[PDB]
């Protein structure tokens, strides 16, 4: 039954659309009357589901959006690899990495913001890049600016493609319904055909391309003179010098001697002790791996070749005594409702950012990643918050299926009716873990800040007074570290150095990485971490829950989902909505991504990141500080927030003084953002009232009248510059002190 | 407890009552106005004090008009 | 209008049970029964939170606010062609009959109800809080 | 300092014994019927 | 489910884990509890000897103390440190 | 005036003048005199120095800080601080506040006027942004005809 | 199949779950001293005391300030014993505004079952009474016992 199903020519591509700009709703096709129009003109323009009642149209608008974004994205692709190739000291880092920054911005010298065209190294100006593109092609096997070049003109070649391909499958031959209702063949086809066959098509690249490249720049060859990657593919005798496996030819792998495969193909572990970053036999193993594993996967389910499953009978025979007829009617959820599916994939991606986050600190997969800081404490920030805004997102979308797409008569005493069953005992226990966490993390801070403050450090929660020591964590760190000779043998070394399992790894005279350290002071703040996220699920799943009703509003659900309130009434309904959980879960999330970030940056600035001087002595950056000062908030304001700072202030008449401005910059969006959080629309109202009073006078009354914007837009207002201007802060402060201590 | 107070601009277009969650107000009727029709609110005392139904009067000013007064059980909106 | 009077012997929705339901305030305020006759055996949202099978004739549904009778009976006067009615009860005994109290909704004039709560003014006729000071009477209630 | 020991008794009776009496005496007031 | 014959077991009103058992004990235990507690039944009573005696128990421990026991009463024990300024 | 020092004769701004350079000087030294960042940094010094000999010839005021002070008082010697491109501004803010409100006057009288808000007519803007050039002549020529203000009968004013 | 609504009305606030309607949790449940509810209120409340003075000497000698001295039997149980006497004047204050003296008690009658018992004479003004002074022996004697056999009897733990 799964067959394509496309018609031919739904809308002609005209410009007369373009004109009329609130042409996808009903309310914004009459034309502007308020200036209300203009902020629901962008707040309905992705919302498809508003615009139309038909799955269809809907369904091919999103395939469209998403060819739009992927064209975006290829774009900004282009952007990183012309600015390899042209604005770049690639080739100058690439000959040696240990002291010329990466850097892959040249300014333009017009305002004075030449100065910000730094001494990077190289005998190159510009501004330092922390986004990892470097180690990233030196771990791509990218010898010379030509090939970024080469690969930025092929992704503006693809996002032709995906702006064609857009413009294909919303104009010319669209897909019908049914088409994007085969979820079992979209499931065959991504694991498959995307993460299957792209696993396997970077494996063939990381045995090709990756490998002896890489093999040839820890031998201190010069990229210049290292040969040119096709060249291991043509002369075999050149790839088989740095790998005698390859001289039998791929006659190993059809006759299952796959060990005599174990010159490039290990499961070493650990870091490579030339670069500080991950081996790329073992990423080529893995990739190997993870690709006759992910293309296993998707031979799973029933397209239209008998074999397979209906995953409708997977789900219906999923049912339990303590549930009864559970399971049934989500596959209905999830092929009828495009939210309940964007809610579980952005739950999905924003939690694997996160693991991308702790496994790359941990486990650094490219070339000299680990001994450039700045790259770490970027990547591991930016994939935090990313995964964070990705998680609130799934929970917004899950709210966003409540309100708008969750029929009742279809969802009986299934999971999802009996979880909104009980959905008070759901937020009443969540209610009592979470202060439980709060006061059994945070005011276990407070009380180590009141005896430091009252002259008792032996009354605190230190590892000298009462110690809390993370037994848990400390045994699953000593059982991944004595793993390889007992429970994990063909391992060379272990999984990661932070482990314990020594391996002092220095490349460039700076640490790379080495045994973590868990005492009182990480279990604190693992606490708060659990606490923090825990709140954040807390508000959250509370919007998702109470979306449909309420004890106090029993018709939310006609409301809509962003709704301000219901009124002054019931004492007051003000934030009722579950977008208002959306809104306060991104608060929470700014909270607990934040410390989160926090934690990571005071705790590997002060045990992991350094440098070895002679005889095996490892000096960090703020030494030892971390097991004594991050135990009370005065620590964390004093030997975190006061004494890192002192690169971000100081950094005036210098290249990190842009890192100044926007760090000043954003502490202004903040305490702009509680201008719009702090208020509320009718004083706006009448201000604007006054202002147009004194337009009145002077006949400069616009037509379009001038309105204070929505209470759901000056949260969402209020709320945009909270996490722009705190994100920012802490953007600007980590990117001038690790740059600057790095 | 709210006391709603309607007015003597009232069109009678009834979406006062339509909006009104709790059976506050009813229609009775009226000789001054084209439907012949003014809102009431003779159960203002299960009048949570919500404001649909100033939301929902497209007369300028308003003619159902609710104000927050002494609050009780009935007002608070409690199951408890 | 004669009120209809609470029976006591229909049975309720098929609900496996939910934790929105009744309180304390059942149990010492009040709370509300709502009572309908359905032409057959439909699945409804439940206001406590939920569904519930309905029967395929009268119903009962013990609720603990007003604003859920509503919350009920405009959604099974909409999506269902459901004439319904409410109640009150006490904790004593006393069933209060509540909506629709002329037997017809609200939203239809009728003309035994009378006009309560209705000023002969406007707003902007409302006098001025300083001229009512120290006095039981507001700016709108006289 | 004149008499040390009134710090040892009014400290402990205005911080500790004195809120005891004020909020159980106010919480006895707000909560009559009267 | 409602009855109009029992309004109690129709709203709610249930002893959810109550127990109908009139006695466990035995009548010397019962007798020692009712004698030792006998002066402190009447809750105007009550209050009146807790707050009057609580003030006495935290004044009498508060200034008996010793130097090992609290250290406000223990005072200094070094030279004072000196401000800035001469101050 | 005001206890300043010409920057012409303050010692102060060219010992700023010496140490911005020496930045720069020190900066060069890491890089092959013919290269290209060591060509930015040498356009850098040429900048600094053309604007240190601009500052001192237009008689800027330096203070004990050795940075040029701004006087707009209205002093006969310093009428390019604050007057000469004060009026500059005003001059071209009430070019923008001119074609602004005559661009409302003229689409208040149309079909759909709140249309041409959101799309602005742009040859009904373009030939009355040509008009904002001569608006100090027209602003108080429809000040003394009255056309400028409107009276306040019919202004929409809040109830007391 | 296993989770019922509770005594099968699907419309209160509850449900009968196995962490509520065990044959072990609902055992246990219905022989805790604060669920008789024939038993005298003075004599249930001395084991709601005796309990609950016990288990508190236990933080107070192995956390609090003087902890590390010879004199942590002392200062923990008369801290334990604090407690008590503070929780005796919250119980009360609570009897005295919750329950008026000649009122009726504010107790579910009815139990599981359709079965009509007596009226639980803990939530009077007199059964409150005679509850609040049954904690207070039963504490100040749950605590000192909870010293003797730490601090005077000094009985082999490994942490005491
Ligand atoms: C084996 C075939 C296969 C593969 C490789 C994919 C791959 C993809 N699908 Mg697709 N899909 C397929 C068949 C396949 N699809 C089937 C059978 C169904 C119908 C049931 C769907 C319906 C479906 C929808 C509705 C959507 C996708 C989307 C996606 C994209 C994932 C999003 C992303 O950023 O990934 C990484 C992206 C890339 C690596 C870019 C690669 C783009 C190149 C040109 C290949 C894509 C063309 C084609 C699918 C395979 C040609 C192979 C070619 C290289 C030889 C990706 C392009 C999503 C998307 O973004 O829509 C556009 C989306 O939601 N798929
Ligand atoms: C999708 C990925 C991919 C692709 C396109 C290639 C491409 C190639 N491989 Mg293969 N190969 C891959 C995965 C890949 N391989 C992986 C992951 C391994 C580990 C098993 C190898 C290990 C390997 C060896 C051992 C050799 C090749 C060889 C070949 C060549 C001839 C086979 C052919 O084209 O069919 C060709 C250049 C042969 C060759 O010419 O080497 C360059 C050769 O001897 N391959
Ligand atoms: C896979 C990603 C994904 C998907 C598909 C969508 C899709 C959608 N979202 Mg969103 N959502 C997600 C993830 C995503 N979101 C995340 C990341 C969050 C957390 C912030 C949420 C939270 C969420 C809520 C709270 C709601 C939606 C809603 C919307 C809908 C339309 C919104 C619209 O018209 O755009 C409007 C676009 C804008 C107004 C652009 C503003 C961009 C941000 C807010 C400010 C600028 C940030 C920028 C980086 C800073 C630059 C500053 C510089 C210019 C000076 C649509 C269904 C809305 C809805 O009604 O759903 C049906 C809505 O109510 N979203
Ligand atoms: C530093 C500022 C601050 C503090 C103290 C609080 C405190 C609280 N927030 Mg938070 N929050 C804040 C800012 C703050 N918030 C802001 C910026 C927002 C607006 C977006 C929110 C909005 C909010 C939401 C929306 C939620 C919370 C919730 C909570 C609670 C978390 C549970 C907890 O930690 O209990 C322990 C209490 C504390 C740690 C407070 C300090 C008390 C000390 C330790 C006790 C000792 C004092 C002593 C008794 C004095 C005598 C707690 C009461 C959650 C909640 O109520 O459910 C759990 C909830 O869902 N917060
Ligand atoms: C409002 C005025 C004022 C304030 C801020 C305080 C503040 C203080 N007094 Mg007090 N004191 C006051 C009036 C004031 N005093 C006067 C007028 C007398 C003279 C009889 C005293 C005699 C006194 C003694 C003997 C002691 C203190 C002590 C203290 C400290 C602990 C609190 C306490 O035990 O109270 C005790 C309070 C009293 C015995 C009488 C208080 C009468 C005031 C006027 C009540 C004001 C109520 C206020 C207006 C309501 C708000 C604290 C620093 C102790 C100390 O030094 O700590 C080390 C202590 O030993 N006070
Ligand atoms: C001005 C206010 C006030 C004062 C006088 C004290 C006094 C005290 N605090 Mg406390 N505290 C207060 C406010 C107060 N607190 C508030 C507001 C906070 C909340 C943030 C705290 C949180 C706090 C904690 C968490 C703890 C202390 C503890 C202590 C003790 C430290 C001295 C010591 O080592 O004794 C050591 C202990 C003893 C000598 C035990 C004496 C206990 C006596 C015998 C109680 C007797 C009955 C009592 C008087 C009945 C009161 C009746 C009522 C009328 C007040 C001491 C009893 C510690 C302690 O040990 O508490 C007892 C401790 O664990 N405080
Ligand atoms: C079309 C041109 C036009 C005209 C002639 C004026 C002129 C007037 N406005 Mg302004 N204003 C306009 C555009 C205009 N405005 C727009 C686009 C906005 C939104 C940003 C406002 C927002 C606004 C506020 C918030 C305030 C005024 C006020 C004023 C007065 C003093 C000027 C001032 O405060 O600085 C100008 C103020 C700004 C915020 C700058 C906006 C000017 C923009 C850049 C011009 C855009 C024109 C272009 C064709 C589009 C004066 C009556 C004040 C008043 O009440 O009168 C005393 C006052 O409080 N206006
Ligand atoms: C390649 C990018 C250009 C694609 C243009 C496609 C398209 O809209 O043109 C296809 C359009 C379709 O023509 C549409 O016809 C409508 C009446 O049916 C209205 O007149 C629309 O304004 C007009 O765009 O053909 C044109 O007449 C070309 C002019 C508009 C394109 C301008 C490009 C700038
Ligand atoms: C995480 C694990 C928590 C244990 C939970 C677990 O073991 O679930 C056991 C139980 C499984 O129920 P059934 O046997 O009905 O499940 C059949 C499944 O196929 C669900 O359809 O799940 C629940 O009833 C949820 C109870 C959560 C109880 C609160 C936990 C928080
Ligand atoms: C131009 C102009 C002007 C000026 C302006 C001003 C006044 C300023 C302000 C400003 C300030 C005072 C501040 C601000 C700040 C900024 C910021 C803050 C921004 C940002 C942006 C962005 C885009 C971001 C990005 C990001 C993200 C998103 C995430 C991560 C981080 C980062 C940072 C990277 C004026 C009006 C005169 C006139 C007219 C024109
Ligand atoms: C300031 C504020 C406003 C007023 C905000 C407004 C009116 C938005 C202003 C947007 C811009 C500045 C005006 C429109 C600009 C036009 C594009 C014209 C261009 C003119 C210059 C910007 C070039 C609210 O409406 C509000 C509502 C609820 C809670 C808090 C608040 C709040 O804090
Ligand atoms: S909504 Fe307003 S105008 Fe309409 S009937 Fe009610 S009070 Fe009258």
């Amino acid at each position: 039954e799964v067959k394509i199903m496309v018609e031919k020519d739904p809308v002609k591509t005209s410009f007369e659309k373009w004109a009329k700009p609130g042409h996808f709703s009903r309310t914004l096709a009459k034309g502007p009357n308020t200036t209300t129009w203009i902020w629901n003109l962008h707040a309905d323009a992705h919302d498809f589901d508003s615009h139309t009642n038909d799955l269809e149209e809907i369904s091919r608008k999103v395939f469209s959006a998403h060819f739009g974004q992927l064209a975006v994205i290829f774009i900004w692709l282009s952007g990183m690899y012309f600015h390899g190739a042209r604005f770049s000291n690639y080739e100058a880092w690439l000959s040696d990495p240990t002291h010329i920054k990466p850097s892959a911005q040249v300014v333009w010298p017009i305002v004075g913001q030449k100065i910000l065209n730094g001494d990077v190294g190289g005998g190159f100006q510009g501004i330092q890049i922390t986004s990892g593109f470097f180690q990233l092609w030196r771990a791509s096997g990218i010898t010379s600016e030509l090939q970024l070049y080469t690969t930025a003109i092929g992704g503006l070649i693809f996002a032709a493609l995906m702006l064609f391909a857009g413009w294909f499958h919303y104009h010319k031959a669209a897909p019908k319904l049914a088409w994007f209702q085969n979820v079992e063949s979209m499931l065959n086809h991504h694991l498959a055909g995307l993460l299957g066959l792209g696993s396997l098509a970077w494996a063939g690249h990381q045995v090709h391309v990756s490998l002896p490249i890489n093999r040839l720049l820890d031998a201190g060859v010069d990229p210049k003179e290292i040969p040119l990657p096709h060249e291991f593919i043509l002369n075999r005798d050149l790839l088989a010098q740095l790998y005698p496996s390859f001289s039998k030819g791929l006659t190993p792998f059809f006759t299952l001697n796959w060990s005599e495969y174990s010159d490039f193909l290990t499961f070493r572990g650990g870091l490579n002790p030339v670069t500080g970053g991950l081996w790329l036999t073992d990423t080529a193993h893995h990739h190997l791996a993870i690709a006759v594993l992910f293309l296993v996967a998707g031979h799973m389910y029933r397209t239209n070749f008998g074999i397979g499953h209906s995953m409708k009978e997977i789900l219906e025979a999923h049912k339990g005594p303590f549930t009864g007829e559970g399971h049934k009617g989500l596959y209905e959820i999830l092929t009828t409702s495009w939210h309940a599916q964007l809610a579980i994939n952005l739950a999905m991606l924003g939690s694997l950012t996160i693991i991308v986050a702790h496994h790359m600190y941990a486990m650094p997969p490219y070339p000299y990643l680990a001994t450039d800081y700045a790259t770490q404490l970027s990547l591991f920030t930016h994939h935090m918050w990313i995964g964070g805004f990705l998680v609130v997102g799934a929970a917004a979308h899950a709210a966003i299926f409540m309100v708008r797409d969750y029929d009742p008569t279809t969802q009986y005493n299934n999971l999802l009716d009996r979880v909104l069953r009980h959905r008070d005992a759901i937020i009443s226990h969540l209610n009592w873990v979470c202060i439980f966490l709060g006061f059994h993390s945070f005011g276990l801070y407070i009380h180590n800040d009141t005896m430091s403050a009252l002259g008792r450090p032996q009354d605190m929660f230190s590892d000298t007074a009462i110690q809390l020591q993370p037994v848990f964590a400390q045994w699953i760190q000593n059982t991944h570290a004595l793993a390889p000779s007992l429970t994990a043998p063909n391992a060379t070394a272990s999984t990661s150095l932070t482990w314990g399992g020594g391996d002092l790894v220095a490349v460039g005279g700076k640490v790379a990485l080495l045994p973590i350290p868990l005492g009182t002071a990480d279990f604190l703040v693992h606490h708060i971490h659990a606490f923090t996220i825990h709140v954040t699920v807390l508000i959250l799943l509370k919007g998702v829950l109470f979306a449909r009703s309420s004890r106090l509003i029993p018709d939310k659900a006609n409301l809509g989902f962003r709704f301000p309130c219901d009124g002054p009434g019931r004492g007051g309904t003000c934030q009722v909505s579950a977008w208002d959980h959306v809104f306060l879960g991104l608060f929470w999330m700014y909270n607990a991504i934040s410390v989160v970030i926090f934690h990571f940056s005071w705790k590997m600035q002060s045990d992991v990141w350094g440098s070895i001087s002679d005889q095996g002595v490892v000096t960090h950056i703020t030494g030892g500080n971390f097991a004594q000062s991050s135990i009370t908030i005065n620590g964390w304001l004093r030997d975190f927030l006061w004494a890192q700072a002192s690169q971000v202030i100081q950094s005036y008449g210098s290249s990190l003084s842009a890192y100044g401005l926007l760090f000043l910059g954003a502490h202004f969006v903040w305490a702009f953002s509680l201008m719009f959080l702090f208020s509320g629309r009718g004083y706006w109202q009448e201000l604007i009232e006054s202002i147009v009073w004194a337009h009145n006078k002077l006949k400069v009354a616009p037509a379009i009248q001038p309105r204070a914007l929505s209470i759901v837009q000056g949260r969402a207002v209020g709320v945009a510059h909270y996490l722009l201007g705190g994100i920012a802060t802490t953007w600007a402060f980590f990117l001038a002190r690790i740059i600057s201590v790095g | 407890a709210h006391s709603v107070k309607i007015y003597d601009t009232c069109i009678g277009c009834t979406q006062c009552v339509r909006a009104c969650p709790t059976d506050v107000l009813e229609m009775v009727p009226w000789d001054g106005c084209k439907a012949s029709q003014i809102a009431s609110a003779p159960r203002t005392e299960d009048c949570v004090g919500c404001k649909r139904c100033e939301s929902a009067c497209p007369t300028d000013f308003l003619s159902v008009r609710v104000y927050l007064g002494a609050e009780t059980t009935r007002s608070m909106g409690l199951a408890y | 209008f004669t009120p209809p009077t609470l029976n006591a012997d229909t049975p309720a929705p098929i609900f496996g049970g939910s934790t929105g339901g009744l309180l304390r305030k059942a149990q010492v305020e009040e709370f509300y029964v709502i009572t309908w006759e359905s032409p057959k055996e439909q699945i409804f949202e439940m206001p406590t939170g939920g569904a519930a099978i309905m029967r395929s004739g009268p119903n009962l549904l013990k609720l603990a606010r007003k604003e859920q009778c509503l919350a009920l009976g405009a959604r099974l006067r909409t999506k269902f062609k459901i004439q319904y009615q409410f109640y009150r009860v006490f904790p004593n005994g006393e069933v209060q009959y509540l909506h629709p109290k002329d037997g017809v909704y609200p939203e239809k004039v009728n003309a035994g109800r009378t006009a309560v709560g209705v000023n002969n003014r406007s707003i902007g006729q409302n006098a001025n809080p300083a001229e009512l000071k120290f006095a039981h009477k507001q700016a709108y209630d006289l | 300092m004149t008499a040390s020991y009134l710090p040892s008794i009014f400290v402990p009776l205005i911080g500790l014994v004195f809120p005891a009496i004020t909020m159980a005496s106010l919480f006895i007031y707000i909560e009559q019927d009267e | 489910y409602f009855d109009l014959g029992e309004i109690d077991n129709t709203t709610g009103n249930w002893d959810l884990y109550g127990n109908d058992d009139p006695n466990r004990y035995n009548g010397f235990q019962n007798k020692f509890f009712e004698t030792f507690a006998g002066a402190f039944t009447k809750r105007g009573l009550l209050l009146k000897f807790l707050v009057l005696g609580g003030a006495t128990t935290i004044g009498y421990l508060g200034s008996t103390s010793s130097g090992d026991l609290l250290a406000i009463k223990n005072g200094p024990k070094q030279a004072p440190i000196m401000g800035p300024r001469g101050r | 005036v005001a206890g300043l020092t010409p920057c012409k004769e303050s010692k102060g701004f060219a010992k700023r003048q010496k140490q911005e350079i020496k930045k720069l000087e020190g900066r060069l030294k890491l890089y092959a005199p013919d290269s290209a960042p060591a060509l930015a940094i040498n356009a850098t010094i040429e900048k600094t120095k053309r604007r240190f000999e601009f500052y001192g010839n237009q008689g800027l005021l330096c203070g004990t800080d050795g940075l040029p002070h701004l006087i707009v008082d209205g002093d006969q010697a310093h009428l390019g601080e604050f007057v000469y491109p004060g009026l500059v501004f005003l001059y071209i803010a009430g070019w923008i506040g001119w074609v602004g409100r005559a661009y409302l006057i003229d689409v208040r009288t149309s079909k759909k006027p709140t249309e041409k808000e959101i799309i602005i007519d742009v040859p009904l803007a373009l030939r009355i942004m040509s008009k904002g050039l001569t608006w100090p002549v027209a602003a108080i020529g429809e000040l003394r005809s009255g056309k400028l203000v409107e009276k306040s009968s019919n202004i929409t004013v809040s109830p007391r | 199949q296993v989770i019922e609504p509770l005594n099968g009305d699907p419309f209160i606030g509850g449900l009968e779950t196995p962490v509520t309607s065990s044959p072990l949790i609902a055992w246990y449940l219905s022989n805790l001293p604060a669920y008789r509810t024939a038993v005298a209120p003075l004599l249930r409340g001395v084991e709601i005391g005796l309990a609950h003075g016990y288990l508190l000497v236990g933080p107070f000698v192995l956390a609090g300030p003087l902890r590390n001295s010879a004199v942590r039997g002392e200062a923990g149980s008369l801290a334990a014993a604090g407690l008590v006497a503070i929780l005796t004047m919250c119980l009360t204050i609570y009897g005295i505004a919750s329950f008026k003296e000649g009122e009726a008690s504010k107790a579910p009658s009815l139990t599981l079952t359709g079965r009509q018992k007596a009226a639980d004479k803990l939530q009077t003004a007199e059964g409150w009474a005679g509850f609040t002074g049954g904690f207070f022996f039963g504490g100040l004697s749950g605590v000192a016992w909870a010293y003797i056999l730490l601090y005077v009897l000094n009985l082999p733990y490994p942490v005491k």
